[PDB]
RNA sequence: AUCUAGUCCGGGGCAGGCUGAAGGUGGGGGAAACCCCACUGGAGGGCCGAAUAGGGGUUCUGACGUGCAAUUCGUUCCCUUG
RNA sequence: GGUGCAGAUCCCGGCGGUAGUAACAGCGAAGGGGGGUGAGAAUCCCCCUCGCCGGAAGGGCAAGGGUUUCCCGGCAACGUUCGUCAGCCGGGAGUUAGCGUCCUAAGGUAGGGCCUAAUAGGUACCUACCGAAAGGGAAAGGGGUUAACAUUCCCCUGCCUCCCGGGUAGGUGCGGUAACGCAAGCCAGACUCCUGACGGAUUGGGGUAGGGAGAGUAGGACCACCGUCCUACCCAAGCACUCAAGCCCUUGGAGAGCCGUAACGGUGAGAAGAGGGCGAAGGUGUGAUGGGCCUUCCGUUAGGAGGGUUCUCCUGAUCCCUAGUCCCCAUGAAAAGGGAGUCUGGAACGAUCCCGGGAGACCGUACCUAGAACCGACACUGGUGCCCGGGUGAGAAGCCCAAGGCGUCUGAGGGGUAACCCAGGCUAGGGAACUCGGCAAAUUAGCCCCGUAACUUCGGGAGAAGGGGUGCCUAUCGUGGUUUAACAAAGCCACGAUAGGUCGCAGUGACCAGAGGGACCUGACUGUUUAAUAAAAACAUAGGUCCCCGCUAGCCCGAAAGGGUGUG
């Protein structure tokens, strides 16, 4: 289950440059779909995701959106921009 | 004191087993009950044997190995 | 050589690693056994009459 | 007051070693505020980030020398060689070339009817027998 | 990653108009597939490190075409 | 069985001897004991290399002590 | 002495002479019992022989067919 | 690094945090100079896995 | 983007039918070894022609094709001829076009 | 038994040269027995040789000898397809 | 009543003296000037120059360390000096894969059973499973982008596995005599076969990296006079085509000889010669009117506009594939995973074809690979790795210089510099008188040619010994290779000789680089070993010789099951 919206200086470009999102979820150590989580929480289609294991103990995933969904909007809806 | 060199072989360690996987197989007479005819198909060398061996097919379809005997060739029938 | 170089080759893996039970990096992979947490050949926990001086 | 950033970055953007990179002794003030690869890229065109062209070994001398070496037998004498006899030239290779060239010559002679079959074989056997030594020498023998 | 055998030490500079030279690794060759009874060097079957799904192209139209030549085979039919 | 005239060709080289038993569990090369330390051989020890005891022993001899001439019918070259 | 010296001057001539005589019999041209002495047979290993015409493997001695 | 996620997969008390003391906490304690004695370093130490 | 290119259009002349093929080069070295033997090249080029659209048995059964003439250039135009045995010949024509913008 | 001893299994290496056994071929001397020469041939627990290619540590009882280090450094040796 | 202390080479804590003494040398590095920052500068930063390394101080890759990576701010210690600086401290950020996981050897375990009183004991048998980040094992690269990682993110080309949708060869096709060639049905089997899969030596052919040559195109250095050198000139995978050996298919018919090799050889069992087939590496098109490479100019915030990026040749890998041939008392791993062949049953729809569509767990992914990132208690000349330009030159030898890196193998400055020590160089004359001992040190040394004893195991000894030449330049010539290339010419290119002239003490000018000979003893030799006082005659050796023994043997080990010499 989704836990936070990371806001590093690296991330901010990605939501602009590639309309992706840096979101870190539980370490459930089993995923078929971090995908279908977002749309029931944000009504957005997914195009790709990936796997990260940070040394601080969290699990990061680069999720990018199809062009019909400008990721900056939902972030602005969330409220860091 | 410390046991003999002959004594050491009594442990059955690595230093005394053979790498028979590098060897062709156990060459003893396969068990038959009557009379059958076989043909030689191959001759191979077996390292720790000091004697060549033979691979022979059985008329009933069996694989086995016997020490090779003088003046016998592939394709001859036994 | 018997001096320092004898310590040289000592960069390879530890012959005893984290055994999952007692939290001691003392699992001899090579012997397929932990000499600390007892996991490997005793169902019971390895415990002795002389854990210390009496 | 340390800005390796710019110095390090330029090497990657130009694919050359760090030590071969220089800055303007003047424009330090307008190069410090570079923070991005974009910035270094923009500044290199503006000639703030001077890139050192790769140097090279000048070679005019050896051009003269090798030409001096080759044509007129300059220094090639046997009194100036470090290696042993066959070291410079592998005799086996020479025999290979030698045996090769004579054979294909007489083949061309046969397939063009220069000589007959029985002439060929006697010629061929001699070649394996080291009877000849040279293409000119072997070809000379043909006119007897 | 340590210097190994899995890949022929190739480079790139012949067929090349840009300016850049590097290295590549690629796995070893195959041969015509394995077992042994007639030990006959076969022919006429395709064996590449990829398989183009070419059905017959990798097998002769003879009766035992992919199997072996007629040197050691008349023991079955 | 094939292998006639097997040992006529001399080994000529301990290398051959080394690769003759490379797979057979014979311990190679064999090491004599009389020069060994007495701590690990019945006839070991001694500055003057000599036979310590008459090598022939009785049949009831314990294992690890039966060495040398074992149950010999006769000795000598002839 | 030819092949007897291919190791130089080592190991003793008497040993060499023994190794000498037997070796030629291996390389002395033989007669294939199956095809014929036409081609020459070779000793892959003790008991292993076939010329390059008969293609007939058979059991030989240690060093002779 | 081909660490087989037995040591990096575990994070925290294993493979984490030779950390400095939190700042504002120091203000609270008013302590002279606050430390974590558990301080270690890669060059001078050998973490017991 | 590449610059300068050599276009070769060879008109194949066999029985009745005239065949022409289009294929170019990149370094001015390709031409010579292309015509080094070209029998593998041309027959494959023909086989491509059959492959690309239609038809079989155009000039495939051509036997050993005797090389070609000698390549010639007057207005820098590489020209030569290649005939084979009988009733089989092909022409050679080369253009050097500057791609430009 | 991460060192060392040994073994087994699976892997990684030995820049360049030299020497030239067997056999092959052609000349030449005599019918012979066969012999000499030329080349070819490329076998060998063979030879020289790359500080750090790799190995060992030989003399300098050479420096250090409250170290570069609880066994080294520089010189100075022998091995290198087994 | 733990009871009174100077010790017990007492224990523990503090601090003495030797004392600002040793050391901060020794393993071939080295800095200098000018400017900046900041309180503070030999030590930090900017510029220029210079020296050193340069088969490693360079480049890329592990196990291990675990943030050592990057950004921002700092200096009490931490750094062998200092210090504005750092692998140090303090504040923040940072690794993505449809292109390890699977199987298996040495073996191991866990269970069922054979013993053990029991066992956390052994276990020959059976079963199940573990066992490689260099074994095998489906499939991608190219460019491009952040301070930080990338075959993973952006674009194009793909590609593989599986699953859908449509037609298509198919179930009912095909050419030739053939070698075989190809859009061949489907799914259930069942069996069998066929690389995967295995050593060393030696040699050829064919390739490819890297390089050079010349002209040309733009830029820089050059300059007392010449005009020369360097700079950039070039693009993968996949996709289409392609061939050199080898091995096969017809025809063909040859020896008193023919074919052919580098060599060995092939030849009536069909050689020769003709036609063909299967068919590496590579190469060529495409991808690629996109980028990449240099560069001109205008803009100079912001960007903007052009140019070219060619041609002809050479050598050339320890980097590949492809072949022969030799060696063995060594005969050089097995699975999974693939593919095919044959026979049975099934339904008629139906693909190993193409076209469109969909998907492809989880986890490894930062950095360093070592004169500062690992271990040796340290920022340690110890070890642990592995792999990879020119000239001179056989060379990965030495030298110097390319690429790159460094002036942190981290303390420095003064000086006519005493002695002395360690590294060196050189010494007239005598030349082993020193000396246990010629220890040390010296002398020779590369190469070609000539020439080479006694003895012997006839193979060597043997670079025995000894002698002679070796430079530079002006010409030449021969040989061979190479380019579409019988030869032969042309350009190239290597090699090997000849003549002539000429300089110096010196002509393997440095560097690199045997002193040799004779008599005798011992050990046959190569080999191995006393890590950290010993390398040898000590051990092993090839061989002779004897002993035991007919497998339920002999030999040896345990408590017992039995184990191993025994896949004999």
């Amino acid at each position: 289950i989704i836990k936070e919206f990371l806001a590093t200086e690296k991330a901010v470009k990605l939501i602009e440059s590639q309309n992706t999102l840096t979101i870190i979820v539980n370490r459930n150590t089993t995923k078929k779909d971090i995908k279908n989580e977002v749309e029931k929480l944000f009504s957005v289609k997914v195009e790709k995701i990936n796997t990260l294991i940070t040394p601080k103990g969290e699990k990061k995933a680069y999720v990018k959106l199809k062009q019909e969904y400008k990721a900056s909007d939902v972030a602005h809806k969330l409220g860091m921009l | 004191g410390k046991k003999l060199l002959q004594q050491r072989a009594g442990r059955g360690g690595i230093n005394f087993r053979s790498p028979s996987w590098r060897r062709v197989g156990p060459a003893r007479y396969p068990n038959i009950e009557g009379d059958h005819k076989g043909k030689i198909i191959d001759i191979l060398h077996n390292p720790g044997v000091t004697a060549p061996v033979v691979k022979v097919k059985l008329d009933n379809g069996l694989q086995f190995y016997i020490p090779a005997v003088q003046g016998v060739a592939v394709g001859q029938e036994i | 050589m018997k001096g320092t170089p004898s310590f040289g080759k000592m960069n390879k893996t530890p012959t005893h690693v984290r055994c999952r039970r007692c939290g001691r990096n003392s699992f001899n992979a090579r012997k397929g056994y932990c000499a600390a947490c007892g996991f490997g050949r005793s169902k019971k926990i390895r415990r002795y009459s002389w854990q210390n001086k009496k | 007051p340390e800005f390796q950033l710019q110095r390090r970055l330029a090497a990657d953007i130009a694919g050359v070693g760090l030590n071969n990179i220089k800055f303007n002794p003047e424009r330090l003030e307008e190069v410090e505020e570079a923070l991005t690869r974009e910035d270094i890229k923009k500044l290199i065109k503006e000639r703030a980030v001077i890139v050192n062209p790769k140097r090279g070994i000048s070679s005019g001398r050896l051009k003269e020398r090798k030409h001096k070496r080759r044509s007129k037998g300059e220094g090639r004498k046997h009194g100036s060689r470090k290696g042993k006899s066959g070291a410079r030239t592998g005799d086996k290779e020479i025999w290979i070339n030698k045996i090769r060239k004579i054979r294909r010559y007489i083949r061309w002679l046969r397939d063009n009817n220069v000589i007959d079959k029985h002439t060929y074989r006697l010629l061929y056997k001699r070649a394996k027998g080291n009877y000849f030594k040279n293409l000119s020498d072997v070809k000379s023998y043909l006119r007897q | 990653s340590p210097q190994q055998r899995s890949g022929s030490f190739r480079k790139v500079f012949v067929k090349l108009p840009s300016g850049k030279s590097t290295i590549h690794y690629e796995r070893r060759k195959d041969n015509i597939a394995r077992c042994g009874m007639c030990k006959k060097p076969l022919n006429g079957v395709k064996n590449n490190y990829t398989y183009k799904y070419s059905k017959t192209e990798k097998r002769p139209e003879r009766v035992y075409g992919g199997y072996l030549c007629h040197k050691c085979l008349e023991s079955l039919i | 069985i094939a292998g006639g005239g097997f040992v006529e060709k001399p080994l000529l080289k301990a290398g051959n001897n080394y690769w003759k038993y490379r797979v057979r569990a014979v311990k190679w090369p064999v090491v004599r004991g009389v020069a060994m330390n007495a701590v690990s051989h019945p006839h070991g020890g001694g500055l003057h290399q000599s036979v310590s005891r008459p090598s022939t022993v009785s049949r009831n001899a314990p294992p690890g002590r039966k060495v040398g001439h074992i149950a010999s019918r006769r000795t000598g070259r002839r | 002495t030819g092949i007897a010296g291919r190791f130089g001057a080592r190991y003793g001539s008497s040993t060499r002479k023994k190794w000498k005589e037997v070796m030629e019999r291996r390389y002395m041209p033989h007669q294939c019992p199956y095809c014929k002495t036409t081609g020459k047979v070779v000793r892959i290993a003790s008991g292993i022989w076939y010329c390059r015409k008969c293609e007939t493997k058979w059991a030989g001695l240690a060093y002779t067919p | 690094k081909h660490k087989s996620l037995g040591k990096k997969l575990r994070l925290g008390k294993a493979l984490k945090r030779n950390s400095p003391i939190p700042a504002w906490v120091i203000i609270k304690t008013q302590a002279e100079i606050r430390f974590n004695p558990l301080r270690r370093n890669w060059r001078r130490n050998n973490l017991k896995v | 983007m590449k610059v300068v290119k050599y276009v070769l259009t060879a008109k194949i002349d066999y029985d009745g039918k005239e065949i022409e093929i289009k294929r170019s080069f990149r370094h001015r070295k390709n031409i010579f070894e292309f015509l080094k033997n070209a029998d593998s090249n041309l027959k494959g080029a023909l086989s491509e022609y059959a492959k690309q659209n239609k038809v079989k048995s155009s000039d495939l059964p051509l036997n050993e094709f005797i090389t070609c003439g000698e390549i010639e250039e007057e207005q820098g135009v590489m020209r030569t001829e290649c005939k084979g045995k009988e009733k089989v010949s092909v022409k050679i024509e080369v253009q050097t076009q500057k791609i430009a913008k």
